């Protein structure tokens, strides 16, 4: 892994 | 536009934002919760001028978002967020913007928008929210 | 109608549901993932039949849920679900059911679908899914 | 607390 | 709940605390 | 010793093991909760016998482990677990086994074990915990 | 990244 | 001794403590990530001065704590963290202070430590770590 933590992320709206 | 990435927080104290009703949203800035101290995000603005400001202040931590809503569409050639909604436990602040379009809407049963990211040119883009417990 | 909660898994493997092309989403039943080893979720029918099936036999555990979409509309004077459809990171599964009424959509750009929970009379009522890391 | 684990939930989307 | 996020939190190791 | 990894749950119901004063911890089994129904782990016994058997049995939901503890050592010339302790908001179960060696403690003070992983050969090898809210 | 669901894991505690 | 709560961050940069070959350990301050931007976290100092600085500068984000392990013990009749080390994917660190009383350790199979909190008088009275995926 990574030393950087982790969020879940929903999206994104608007342009793809 | 130009991208931009706040990251994850521990909450949220009030969110800045401003919208013309005939085209869309356009800046955007959050004063976030870290640990217990505000902290003042960096102001996301748009390229143009011309917009309603508006101070959405939260009565943190007992209020917090449930569900926000929207509406994407065109303006001009760009698909764009046209019109924003936050709904908390407490009351409703919008909507903001052109109620027309696309709509899309995000109710959370358990968890928090701990984060904002997303892009602005002349108005916000698109943008993603980050969650947790 | 009946109400249900399968609760949360470690992903999910199949999703099995039916649609009628004149009403809205009928069955749903979802085999998930339980540390490595299949785990088949209860099969959640609808008072009614008519309904045409529906496989989604994912490539666990390279290929996952990105996006779910669908529409909400009413149907002999009830709000339901009346399609759904499901986007991996490998192909685009439906849309099944009725594309009518207004629309609704959650990309994942971080996480995991791994739960759902929901209502289903004549009809699919409502849905929410559990998302993780 | 509970002893009973917790996790992100989103929606509902369809009836009120 | 209330508008504060949480993270699982392990300790203290040290002088007791409860 | 075998290893086994039960991976991760809702919660704990109750935990089986077997231990002898002049050796180290032997048997291993946990009933976990999977939103809401009880599921009973794999028994991960020793090769040999001659143990006390022990049921940790919880009143769960209200009941749950603030913190694991417990000691390492030699025994037969193999480095095992030689005694564990379980406490709850509610009791301390054992010392099981032999309190000699180097000891090691897990206080949680926010968050719930989940689940197990380790091995075991004539006595319980090692064990590692999955944490989660 | 992984269609599986992870979790924090602490340990091991015993032989290395 | 003075309680301290940092709280719950994106990662680790740099810790700063300091400790007594003859006592215990003294001062502690931590450099944290905050969504890729370094954040100078509060010094938290002893009541006395006399104690030896070190500073542990990780290369982040490649190198990261995988285990901490330390010391805890009486020293002028209270309990109190006598030695720390950080063991890193890349290097050990420590042991500081001194090595006696009892052992403890913390080592990490998946996650990272995101935060610390705890309590200082003369010495280190106890600590607490946040973690998090
Ligand atoms: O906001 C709509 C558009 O604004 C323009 O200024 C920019 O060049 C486009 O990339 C798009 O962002
Ligand atoms: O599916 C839509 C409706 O179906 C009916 O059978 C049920 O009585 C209602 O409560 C509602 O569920
Ligand atoms: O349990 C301690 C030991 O037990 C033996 O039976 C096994 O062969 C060893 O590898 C070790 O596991
Ligand atoms: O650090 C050890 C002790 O230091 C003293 O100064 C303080 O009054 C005690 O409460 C304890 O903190």
């Amino acid at each position: 892994q990574s030393g950087i933590s982790q969020t879940v992320i929903v999206g994104p709206w608007g342009a793809k | 536009g130009k991208a931009f990435d706040d990251g994850a927080f521990t909450g949220i104290r009030e969110i800045n934002l401003s919208y013309n009703k005939e085209t869309a949203i356009g800046d955007f800035q959050v004063v976030y919760d870290l640990n217990g101290s505000p902290y003042v995000g960096q102001n996301h603005v748009s390229f143009i001028t011309g917009f309603t400001p508006v101070k959405i202040s939260l009565d943190f931590p007992s209020e917090y978002i449930m569900e926000v809503s929207g509406y994407t569409g065109n303006v001009s050639g760009y698909v764009v967020v046209r019109s924003l909604t936050f709904k908390t436990n407490k009351k409703t602040y919008g909507p903001y913007g052109v109620t027309s379009g696309t709509p899309f809407n995000l109710p959370i049963e358990n968890g928090l928008i701990v984060g904002f990211k997303g892009s602005i040119g002349y108005w916000l883009d698109y943008f993603s929210m980050y969650l947790s417990l």
